[PDB]
RNA sequence: UCUGAUGGAGGAUCGAGUUGAUACUGACGUGCAAAUCGUUCAUUUCAAUCACGUUUAGGGGCGAAAGACUAAUCGAAAAG
RNA sequence: GAGAACUUUGAAGACUGAAGUGGAGAAGGGUUUCUUGUCAACUGUGAUUGAACAAGAGUUAGCCGCUCCUAAGGGAUAGCUGAAAAGUGUUUAAAGGGGUCCCCGUCUCAAAAGGGAAACAGGUUGAUAUUCCUGUGCCAAUAGUAUUAUGAGUUAGAUGGUAACAUAUAUAUAAAUGAACUCCUUUACAUAGGCUUUACACUCGGGGUGCGUUUUCUUUGCACUUUACCUUUAUAACAAACCUUGGAAUCAAUUUACUUGGAGAAGAGGUUCGUUGAACUCAAUUCAAAAAUUUGUUUUGUAGCAAUAGUAAUUCGUAAUUAUCCGAAGUGGUAAGGACUAUCCUUGAAAAAAGGAGGGAACGGCUUUGUGCUUUGCUACUCUUAAUACUUGUAUGAGCGUACCAACAACCGCAUCAGGUCUCCAAGGUUAACAGCCUCUGGUUAAAUAGAAAAAAGUAGGUAAGGGAAGUCGGCAAAAUAGAUCCGUAACUUCGGGAAAAGGAUUGGCUCUGAGGACAUUAAUGUUAACUCAGAACUGAAACGGACAAGGGGAAUCCGACUGUUUAAUUAAAACAUAGCAUUGUGAAAAGCCACAACUGGUAUUAACACAAUGUGAUUUCUGCCCAGUGCUUUG
RNA sequence: UUAUCCAUUUAUAGGGAUGAAUU
């Protein structure tokens, strides 16, 4: 056979992500003594649309305290946020919506935004537009929390990891039915090439398993093991189980 | 007089597509373009700006929200507890 | 092209002054003429 | 050019030294009547006139001691 | 009707190839095609453009006329009227809310 | 509630151009042409069309998927 | 000319015909360009022609482009792999600049359509022209002293305006100080819709300049009538920005549309940016009344360039002169601008370069004490624009491209090949129209041939009595109305459609008639611009969107929901895709999927409303039983 | 924590009670 679209996707050829008009990268404040020990206020002058993501970015301008100036930073709005406020970042800032603070500061069962997986990455968890993480424990000892992410799973992180206080603008995005093969067009060519897919099963036996035969059929099982290689990991990669859930 | 008997502002969509899914963006057609109410003039005339960003027609300060809705459900049960703080 | 290279050009007098023909007093005593229709010099 | 009648102005721009050309038109308004054109480094500055008096006040205003040209 | 013709080495309309024609004093329609308006300085509130200024390009700008530079309040190339009188009767605002705070925090 | 009274949305309609190629299985088929000509037909606010520049190279690329295209060469190009 | 259907000239008849064999176009070609000469071969016929052959000649730039900047990206440096070849390009940059110690900072290439210093008109050649000439300008640059001037501000810096607003018209509106350090703005940006302005385009009647039938008639059929770069032109109106003030309810200005407002509106007063760059007396003036200068009324101008340059008709050494060159408008064809509204799970690019600002290191001189500082006398002062004269290298202005074709024979198709190959331009008539059809500027009357005859047959068409699909696998092909107005329009339906359903009448002609805007007078009378309706006539060969231009409908069945895409050259589909639905894996740099020989990398400027891997394929209604088999997965 | 590996940056301040701000 010859290698089929999901190995040629890793070459990065034509699969490069169309990033031409992105805004830049969203990430945090980048950790100082004065964010670790105290508030930091820098104002939100503007929330742009970033044309790669659904959720809008905002460009918050702080004043930088080791020079005269300012550093404008990129960082991921969460829903209620509005230009001309100051946002406040450190331990001893103020929990409010769209603050950034450690998260074993705030109280369990708060709702959180662009997490910090581990301390110092600036923004890595719970991004998207519309998602959340919910503080649901603190260790008794401090330096340890765990928080629920919108996938559903528990993750524990040290207590110093950073968070903004609420949730992701541009909630819902998911909820409009996307009527037509024109708005997937002009949304998957802002991001990547994965769009449209062509099923495995209609192509020639060269380019994918699934494909041959006259009747259109995958012919062999569809739920492939972990270990299958490159060209074989092809239908329900390593499936726990099939068909409808029932809860 | 009344055009349209019950399709509204999903006739500009034809025939085309689904009954129930012309039907189920009928559920956020009349929300997401619709008249709001904003919080710092006090006039209901917000509008749709973009995926997130929305303003009114008076304060020319945009604020960053949900989708199609200035705020969501979600949000303003989120902000209500820490206000309770 | 009316707008080209200073060497293109340079190659170009050079292809027009070798497609003239021997002196007759030398004949007294050729055969890589190009028309510029029939053969292109591929430049 | 310009359309100046102010005569100040005029009489203030004789003493410039790099005015040489001058140019007398023969216009019949309705009468004859003529507009004056002088050198001006910068502009095409031409007079327009009102009074075959004044136009001849002026042909005579003009300082003498340069060139003469007329395009007729 | 009369016919056309192109000049400028720019033989294709792009926004700095938009053309006019006008009569000559020879009798036939030559071109001229225009520069590119620019835009003008706006406002750092509310969007809208400064006053007491011109929107020449950067090449003209390089030698405009300062007058139409600036409009009479300070600054200058700043922020425009509704929203500079905002700040103007916001300052002593502040400065008189933090003086009455400390003279009144015992 | 309807009637009457007002505008300018749509991967809306007809339709030249543009991009194609339904049928005559017309002509031609020692042709104008190693794919053309005539009539007919499809398409024209968008998943639209074109140009230049640029990226992806051969058991590889690229493919709205035809074993399609990759310089008249493809169920493994061309040169040695 | 030896020789002429296919060389030239004149006449005629015609064509290209508003989307051109017309001008300019770029790739590509490279002298095919021009003049002169010439015909051995070629120019599939002739040929005296020619893109052939031969000799000469022809391409002139500070302003047009490249050159400069940056994008998709390319190469290279540091490393790191690899035997190297090569692979990737900060993965522990010590990488040039800045100002006066510190701050910033991989290099380089990549756009003749992106950004961008500044040029227009007339004329000129056998061949080049916004390059040559004449005239008029514009932009960038310009080092050290002495003279000037203008204007400012001052013995280190202005003006009014209740406000918005505006603020210097010398040769040019230059003349309202300024470091390090920063913060902005311009550059700089999508699509759709209509409204409006302006130039250009076209057009109308009567004033200045030429041809014509006229058997039968003519205020007869018509034809030729200008103004670049340069000036904030002032204006004014209009679109927006912006203050006072009224302080609205019996809410209000309003837009084509909705917009805006008690954070301020009727209403009133007041003030810029944006346009065409003469429109309103604009520039004055004759004269009057306000007043130690304004307002009105009359003469000049194609508002100033501006006519004199160009252009056009009769006389006229064979070189000249003439005068005209005007009141106005009307349509909306093409462009640009303005203010708006609407759309996006689409938000529609960077630098070079330039400008503004916060702040304030430093600011009047001569000489004079001591060591950049306190001090003694006079206070004249200093800069913004322009230069002038001597020293520095000489103190303006590099290099390259500019001819021609752009296909109709100069490009690619083996060729002088009916093929392929990147913008603008459209008068009338007709029109909805840049459609089609005839013509007007420009171009052509040529196509690897010409006569004559004209049968079969072929090919591209036309017309056919009566029948009307009986033909044929199959109504294949052709015909049938098809524009417009009035009327009328079913089943079904997702209520949106079906729908131009179906189906009718009319449209010919001229004589007619009537109705529907802006300008003025103390309810009425005058000046001046539409194409929409209606009824009475008769009349014409009872026929008429007269040519061109243009849907055949209906009842059902099968497939695919739809728009879209596809086997370049036999299959355009029921195939693919598609929104919708559903499943699976993955919480991260010790993850998922994928690339790589290693180094390392793509997704990823990402983070479960995400990415990756699948199947089915609008909507509606459903999606049953089976985990034994094979797969996948989980515990011990 | 010293080998080793990972993340962040300008490797930019030791632990407890919608305007600016550099010399």
């Amino acid at each position: 056979g010859r290698v089929i679209r999901g190995q040629r996707k890793g070459r990065g050829s034509i699969f490069k992500s169309h990033n031409h008009h992105r805004k830049g990268a969203a990430k945090l404040r980048h950790l100082d003594y004065c964010e670790k020990k105290g508030y930091i206020k820098g104002l939100v002058k503007d929330i742009i649309h970033d044309p790669g993501r659904g959720a809008p970015l905002a460009k918050v301008i702080f004043k930088r305290t080791e020079k005269y100036g300012k550093k404008e930073e990129l960082i991921i709005a969460s829903e209620g946020m509005f230009t001309g406020q100051y946002i406040s970042c450190g331990t001893k800032a103020p929990l409010s919506v769209g603050n950034i603070l450690p998260i074993g500061k705030m109280p369990e069962g708060t709702l959180i935004c662009n997490l910090e997986h581990r301390t110092g990455n600036r923004g890595t968890l719970v991004k998207a537009s519309g998602c959340y993480a919910t503080v649901v424990g603190q260790s008794e000892d401090g330096k340890k929390t765990k928080v629920r992410l919108p996938s559903g799973a528990k993750k524990t992180i040290d207590a110093k990891a950073r968070a903004m206080v609420g949730v992701v603008g541009a909630g819902g995005r998911i909820d409009k039915p996307i009527l037509k093969a024109g708005v997937a067009h002009h949304k998957y060519r802002v991001k990547r090439n994965c769009w449209p897919k062509v099923r495995g099963v209609a192509m020639n036996p060269v380019e994918h398993p699934h494909g041959g035969g006259n009747h259109q059929h995958i012919g062999h099982p569809s739920t492939v093991s972990r270990s299958a290689p490159a060209g074989q990991k092809v239908g329900l990669i390593a499936a726990r189980r099939t068909g409808l859930l029932r809860g | 007089s009344r055009r349209t008997k019950k399709v509204g502002l999903t006739g500009k969509y034809g025939t085309r597509y689904g009954s129930s899914l012309r039907k189920q963006i009928k559920k956020i057609e009349l929300m997401q373009h619709a008249k709001y109410l904003c919080t710092f003039c006090g006039k209901t005339a917000t509008k749709r700006t973009c995926v997130g960003i929305w303003k009114c027609k008076k304060c020319k300060r945009k604020v960053c929200g949900g989708a199609w809705s200035l705020t969501t459900p979600a949000a303003v049960a989120a902000k209500s507890t820490i206000i309770r703080l | 092209g009316s707008i080209k290279r200073f060497r293109l050009k340079q190659r170009l007098g050079k292809c027009r002054r070798q497609n003239r023909p021997v002196p007759h007093w030398y004949r007294l005593k050729n055969t890589k003429r190009r028309h510029w229709r029939r053969t292109k010099l591929g430049l | 050019p310009k359309q100046i009648t102010d005569i100040r102005k005029f009489l203030k721009i004789s003493r410039k030294p790099d005015t040489t050309a001058v140019i007398i038109m023969k216009k019949k308004s309705k009468t004859v009547i003529t507009k004056l054109k002088l050198r001006t480094k910068k502009y095409l500055y031409t007079m327009v006139f009102a009074d075959r008096k004044k136009a001849e006040r002026i042909e005579n205003s003009l300082l003498p001691s340069l060139k003469r040209i007329y395009y007729p | 009707a009369q016919r056309v013709h192109y000049r400028r080495h720019n033989h294709y309309n792009t926004k700095s190839n938009k053309v006019r024609p006008v009569r000559t004093p020879g009798g036939k329609l030559t071109i001229h095609v225009v520069k590119k308006k620019a835009g003008k300085p706006k406002c750092a509130d509310c969007k809208t453009a400064i006053q007491g200024v011109k929107a020449l390009r950067p090449a003209d700008n390089y030698r405009a006329r300062r007058k139409n530079r600036t409009v009479a309040r300070a600054y200058g190339g700043s922020i425009c009227a509704r929203c500079i009188r905002e700040r103007i009767m916001r300052a002593f605002l502040f400065e008189e809310q933090k003086c009455v705070r400390q003279v009144l925090k015992e």
